[PDB]
């Protein structure tokens, strides 16, 4: 890359990070979708 | 049709048709059908009672000399009342040829073992019994060969699910590997990939 | 354009965030929740619209074989620009 | 005589290795699948299919995948005629229900009906 | 304790239900006139057997078979059901 | 309606084969308990053998019970020789499996399964 | 016989005169490709995909429109037939957009399928494609007209079936476009069928947009419960979530169409759900609880009640199994106050004979009629596919339709006799010209709406209409197997409830109010807490919290129609079953299982444990409920006519006004529709 530098893009990381396994910065999987079924919230007033 | 189409062999087709006529005329007691495919493969469908005579004739005749047994297979077709189709593939080194002998049986009818003709049939039909539950009468040593030692059910049948009924895990309370009912973290997704349009009109079935 | 929560949890670009009473926030305790800081919806909003002098335009994403399949966009409507269905770039007729 | 007489009904449930609660608590369904209304092809409505009732699917706590505990969830069997499917279900000890095949009745098609002299079947445009 | 409802199941075309059909067509109007508050549910079916269900208080149920009966036989059976109340 | 037999022509010889297989299993249960260092007694093993035979005791087809005797003979030969481990022998006893509720109310409480 | 002989690929086949080449090829199992031909639409013959070769003839003919004469040999797989197919496919794909990954038709596209099967494999087009400006025809149908192939199924459907005549073709040559030419919303009750019949991805479902792909969706064949027509549907799910609803094919109900409410109520089916049993706390607020606590409280309150102290109301989306479970449970406590929200008059024969509350002819029997009289109803919105059948008979069979009531739009021309019941009195007295028309009718048909029976003089209206029907049927030229009297229902649970012995209407509760009320999805608000005594124990059982759930004391979460196998009877008496597509969310259970467990807790255990034993009990109560996809006849019209003539209820002066006058009132009917955001969008679109 001193001869043929890579293409500069705005989203490319400016700071490379090594393998963070076993560190507090390790990757934790999760679901990226939202809730499917919406529940019925009961009214906060008495039926009287 | 030159570059991208498979060239057709007609001399081999004629020879295989003539030999199919020869076999079906020598053995009319067991042979039920003789066909030759598009890519020049001869299939002889016979009655299950004549497995030993047909195979011994094909092994020992001077005009057959089918000394090699390549593969022995069962196929599960549930819509037939004899759902299991047992397929013998034979190779003749003298004439440089291959033949296919097919028979049928259901779950409860045994088939005569062909160990007395070909010795590879021992392990081959031991595997067939293990995977399809087809009993082979007059076998030397018939048991399971590929499944687990306590396995229940025959997995290559088409009513057996892909994932089985049990799964193994190590339990620390009993300090042992135990079998439990199967539960998947992600269910195997079924895909309906069949097109609703007919592809090959030459294989069209007549209507009822 | 990341956003935070009253819990203190980052909200992903798909809008996912664990609830305050949800027990599944315990997986991030002592660790971190990974999100992408570059929101594509905010990033494609900064691209200027391209003004052309034709009734229709063609888009391949740039790079030819390295882009998306080439599509054609109509520019008959004057109230709105013509957005490409693949790359999200928008076009406007000059007249 | 090498041929014995068995006058009992064919039942092979003791040999298949299926657990009993996947036999006595499952409902097999024998039916010709409906044509997909998004397409005009009818090649998928030629064969009878036998399948099973859908059991519970829940969400994985980790990734949100669809988890199940039913081994017969993806079991779809294909039969050429209805009686083969009936015999296969009765042989395996599954309680089954059968739906009759629905065929489209023939229509009367006429291109000249679009330009009738005095009938309501005229087309306003074309 | 007391009768609550009467159910009469029959078939439209079978000859074993002809007595029940004749009884309905001749006497059902005056039967309903006699008992205006009593639900007498007549149910047809393609190949069902002629049957007479009678429900009493607290879910008690009784069954009478009307197969190959005449109009007088099912009339007497209905009189017995109305007069029983047990 | 004539079918080809496997080993038994009718039900009597099939019942004899069942009897012989039960005798062989009953004889081998103490040796299986001793050699595998199982945590069960001989009585529990014999009760399991009897329970399997009683579970499989509603069949009237001679060929089906011939196949059942054949599979039991394979299992017995598999156990006489040390081919099964301790886990395969103990897989008949579901110790780690949770007790499945049977009445309607508990099944109603725990899920949608009938 | 008048049949002639033709040959398909050398195989002889006898065909009727008037048969096309396409139908003759279909008779031997060969399906000629099509893009514009539809079997339920008129023949246009413009796509030219069906060009087949007749032997000894130097020209290919369009098989969808060409009739066969005798001695013809059809060559479906000859060389020039394949050449014509390849050329037409090349011309169709010349200007098509490269949008297959971003288009919802991918994987179920007819163009893709019979381009792979019959077309070539590469493109010779070295020019630029065209682009068409997109249109807006409503919040239901997403329109992308760059993908349109000008097959003109849009206009043929909207003109011959929906009867709207809003779609058309504007332009000439390659610039010809399909559209409405103005900013008009194509808003009908049958709008989604234009999504169904579009062979390409030009018209797509906007709620379904960008959500799934057709190969990964599991299909479950079920029955629609949104109305009383009983349309057959296929619910396509994906990983345990309901994705979309498609029509099924049934030639006697809903041939291949469904209504828009059926097609788009699922998004409300996944909202405002009940997932956990609730009980009132000491502050009077509904809080979550376990199943044991709620069942024990309900059973303990039920044990102290006996007689008319306990009643039950059935909603509009209740299966037969839950109805018979609640009837058996309430009969174990010696209670007969089982009511339905929809009112049917019990004067005369009542609900005893099945002939006076059924659509006695058939849904498919409108094809055989010649004069149809509709009384006090709007069949366009109460039963849209029944109106579609009436329009089909009006178009092809030249039906004569007259209406008594408000002059609503029915997408065909009728004779508006008026809206007073005195016209019904005048028809039977013979002082009307329409009386002579009915007397001259060979196959008359009188239809009374269920909404006309909700009035206080509903019994008099039923008596007058039955008087007309029995004056026509006995005297005029009717053979006897033709049924004239008919009643059109609008509630899916009404016929099953009336068969099992439920008393129609809530007048029995209003006579002597109970101290414990059961609500099985009774969200119509017929009985509120003002009519009931001061401390009434209301138990609500359902899937949606809409009206009856705030006023309840114990809430028992039930299952929807897509979450259980259930028995439903449509308006013609045909029984049908819905299969399980997904499972109820949270702690929700099946309805009859809840009632059976409640019986077990109270010590009054019902004698059925599984679904099949419940259906055996259902067969015991009435045998026609367990015979699916069969229509059973109902005789004894004369007996019901003789019984209905006893009490002379006086007719009122109010005109017969249907409750659904415009398209705005059609969308929001029940709890499933009211919880749908798509219905809210449709109402907002048609009101602005
Ligand atoms: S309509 Fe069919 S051919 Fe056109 S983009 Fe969609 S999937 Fe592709
Ligand atoms: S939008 Fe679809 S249905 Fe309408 S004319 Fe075009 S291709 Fe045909
Ligand atoms: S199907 Fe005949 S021209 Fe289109
Ligand atoms: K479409
Ligand atoms: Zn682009």
């Amino acid at each position: 890359p001193t001869v043929k530098p890579p293409t500069a893009r705005k989203f490319i990381w400016t700071n490379h990070k090594f393998n963070l396994s076993g560190t507090p910065q390790q990757y934790v999987p999760y679901s990226t979708t939202r809730k499917k079924i919406q529940e019925w919230v009961p009214p906060s007033t008495p039926y009287k | 049709t030159r570059p991208t189409v498979r060239p057709r062999n007609d001399v081999a087709h004629k020879q295989l048709s003539a030999f199919g006529e020869y076999v079906a005329e020598i053995l009319p007691k067991y042979v039920q059908q003789v066909q030759v495919s598009c890519f020049s493969e001869l299939e002889i469908c016979i009655h299950p009672d004549g497995v030993i005579p047909v195979l011994t004739f094909l092994r020992d005749h001077s005009n057959a000399q089918f000394k090699s047994l390549a593969d022995l297979t069962a196929v599960d077709i549930p819509t037939r009342q004899n759902r299991f189709e047992i397929v013998y593939n034979l190779l003749s080194l003298r004439f440089n040829s291959r033949i296919r002998v097919k028979t049928y049986t259901d779950e409860l009818t045994p088939v005569e073992s062909s160990v007395s003709v070909y010795k590879a049939a021992n392990w081959y039909e031991r595997e067939i019994w293990d995977m399809f539950g087809v009993f082979f009468a007059n076998h030397p040593d018939l048991r399971r060969i590929l499944t687990d030692y306590g396995f229940e059910g025959h997995p290559f049948r088409k009513d057996f699910p892909l994932s089985g009924y049990v799964e193994l895990r190590y339990d620390d309370e009993v300090k042992r590997v135990v079998a439990e009912p199967v539960e998947l973290a992600q269910e195997f997704r079924k895909f309906d990939l069949n097109s609703p349009w007919e592809a090959f009109p030459a294989y069209r079935q007549p209507p009822e | 354009g990341v956003r935070t929560s009253p819990t203190g949890e980052k909200v992903t670009h798909t809008g996912q965030v664990y609830d305050d009473e949800d027990y599944r926030r315990v997986r991030f305790v002592g660790r971190q929740k990974e999100v992408n800081e570059n929101f594509a919806i905010d990033l494609i909003a900064e691209q200027p619209v391209s003004q052309v002098g034709s009734r229709v335009i063609s888009c391949d994403g740039g790079g030819g074989a390295l882009g998306h399949p080439r599509v054609y966009i109509n520019l008959d409507k004057e109230t709105k620009t013509g957005t490409c269905g693949y790359c999200g770039l928008q076009f406007r007729q000059q007249h | 005589t090498q041929l014995i007489t068995v006058d009992e009904k064919l039942d092979i449930t003791t040999l298949t290795g299926v657990p009993e609660e996947h036999i006595k608590t499952r409902k097999a369904r024998i039916f010709v699948p409906a044509r997909n209304n998004m397409q005009s092809g009818v090649n998928n409505t030629k064969k009878w299919k036998m399948e099973f009732d859908t059991r519970e699917r829940w969400e994985n706590p980790l990734m949100g995948w669809a988890s199940t505990a039913d081994p017969l969830s993806n079991l779809v069997l294909t039969f050429s005629t209805k009686e083969d499917a009936i015999a296969f279900a009765e042989k395996n000890g599954w309680s089954y229900d059968v739906e009759e095949r629905k065929v489209p009745k023939p229509k009367s098609k006429s291109y000249g009906a679009n330009f009738s002299w005095n009938k309501r079947t005229r087309v306003s445009t074309k | 304790l007391g009768l609550r409802e009467i159910r009469i199941h029959l078939c439209q075309r079978s000859p074993g239900s002809q007595g029940v059909r004749d009884f309905i067509e001749k006497r059902y109007v005056e039967l309903k006139k006699a008992n205006p508050d009593l639900p007498i549910l007549i149910r047809e079916c393609s190949d069902v057997q002629p049957k007479l269900w009678a429900r009493y208080a607290f879910g008690q149920e009784k069954n009478v078979s009307l197969n190959n009966f005449s109009a007088d036989q099912v009339t007497r059976a209905l009189e017995n059901v109305l007069s029983s109340k047990a | 309606t004539s079918v080809k037999p496997i080993f038994s022509r009718d039900m009597n010889e099939a019942k004899r084969r069942v009897r012989e297989l039960y005798r062989a299993w009953y004889r081998e249960v103490p040796n299986t308990v001793h050699l595998f260092q199982l945590d069960i007694s001989v009585k529990q093993g014999r009760d399991k053998v009897r329970e399997m035979f009683k579970k499989n005791a509603h069949v009237t087809d001679p060929r089906v019970v011939d196949l059942l005797v054949i599979k039991g003979k394979m299992e017995l030969e598999e156990t006489i020789n040390v081919w099964k481990q301790r886990t395969h022998v103990m897989r008949f006893f579901h110790e780690t499996e949770a007790p499945r509720p049977k009445d309607f109310l508990s099944k109603f409480y725990v899920g949608h399964d009938p | 016989s008048n049949l002639i002989e033709v040959f398909v690929d050398g195989q002889s086949v006898m065909v009727e005169p008037g048969t096309t080449v396409l139908q003759a090829c279909e008779k031997v199992g060969m399906q000629i490709p099509r893009f514009c031909y539809h079997e339920r639409l008129s023949v246009a013959g413009n796509c030219r995909m069906c060009l087949v070769e007749i032997e000894k003839a130097p020209k290919v003919v369009a098989a969808c429109a060409m009739p066969v004469m005798k001695g013809w040999n059809i060559l479906t797989n000859s060389e020039k037939t394949k050449k014509a197919r390849e050329g037409v496919m090349e011309f169709l794909l010349a200007n098509h957009p490269l949008d297959c990954p971003i288009c919802d038709q991918g994987g179920e596209c007819d163009l893709q399928d019979q381009s792979m099967m019959f077309g070539s494999d590469r493109s010779r087009f070295l020019e630029g494609k065209r682009a068409v400006e997109d249109k807006n025809i409503g919040p239901l149908v997403k329109t992308i007209m760059t993908r349109c192939i000008q097959c003109t199924r849009c206009i043929r459907f909207a003109s011959e079936i929906a009867g709207v005549d809003d779609l058309g073709t504007t332009g000439r040559g390659n610039d010809m476009q399909v559209g409405t030419y103005i900013e008009k919303m194509f808003m009908s009750e049958l709008s989604g069928n234009i999504i169904d019949i579009c062979p390409v991805g030009a018209l797509t479902s906007k709620p379904y947009a960008f959500t799934a792909r057709p190969w990964e969706t599991r299909k479950t064949e079920s029955i629609d419960v949104m109305d009383a027509v009983g349309s057959n549907i296929v619910v396509s799910t994906r990983t345990g979530e309901v994705m979309r609803i498609l029509p099924r094919m049934h030639e006697d109900i809903n041939e291949e169409w469904i209504s828009d409410k059926t097609r788009f109520a699922y998004d409300g089916l996944k909202r405002q759900r009940l997932t956990e049993p609730m009980v009132r706390n000491e502050k009077g607020l509904l809080t979550h609880t376990t199943w044991e606590d709620a069942l024990s409280r309900v059973a303990g309150m039920l044990q102290s009640c006996q007689g008319n102290d306990v009643a039950a109301i059935a909603g509009g989306l209740v299966d037969a199994e839950a109805l018979i479970a609640l009837k058996d449970l309430l009969n174990r406590v010696d209670s007969d106050t089982l009511c339905t929200e929809e009112v049917f008059p019990t004067a005369g024969a009542g609900t005893d004979l099945r002939s006076n509350y059924l659509l006695n002819t058939t849904i498919a029997g409108v094809e055989e009629a010649d004069v149809v009289l509709l009384v006090g109803t709007n069949p366009r919105f109460e039963a849209p596919l029944f109106n579609a059948r009436i329009r089909k008979s009006w178009l092809h069979n030249d039906l004569k339709v007259a209406l008594i009531g408000s002059p609503v739009d029915l997408t065909y021309r009728y004779d508006h006799l008026g809206d007073s019941p005195k016209i019904l009195q005048d028809i039977a007295s013979g002082s009307h010209p329409f009386s002579q028309v009915l007397q001259e009718a060979k196959k008359p048909m009188v239809v009374l709406g269920s909404s006309a029976l909700q009035r206080n003089d509903g019994a008099a209206i039923l008596a007058a209409v039955s008087n007309i029907a029995q004056k026509i049927r006995t005297s005029s030229g009717v053979t006897g197997d033709w049924k004239v009297m008919n009643i059109l229902h609008r509630i899916a649970s009404q016929v099953a409830a009336l068969d099992l012995g439920y008393k129609p209407g809530v007048e029995a509760i209003r006579k002597n109010p109970p101290k414990m009320l059961f609500l099985l999805g009774a969200d119509g608000g017929c009985v509120t807490r003002q009519d009931l005594p001061k401390d009434c124990f209301i138990v609500y059982q359902g899937h949606h919290g809409d009206v009856g759930a705030p006023i309840a004391d114990v809430i028992l979460p039930g299952a929807a129609y897509t979450e259980k196998s259930a028995t439903y009877v449509n308006t013609e008496g045909r029984a049908q079953q819905t299969k399980v597509a997904v499972m109820p969310p949270g702690l929700a259970r099946e309805d009859w299982k809840i009632i059976r467990a409640l019986s077990e807790i109270a010590g009054m255990t019902l004698p059925y444990d599984t679904l099949d034993q419940v259906r055996n009990r259902l067969e015991e109560v009435s045998p026609n409920l367990v015979r699916y996809d069969d229509v059973e006849g109902a005789n004894y019209f004369q007996q019901a006519s003789e019984l209905s003539k006893l009490v002379n209820q006086q007719l009122l002066a109010d005109p017969l006004v249907p409750p659904q006058l415009t398209i705005k009132d059609f969308y929001m009917t029940d709890s499933i529709s009211r919880a749908s955001q798509t219905m809210a969008k449709c109402v907002k679109a048609v009101t602005e």
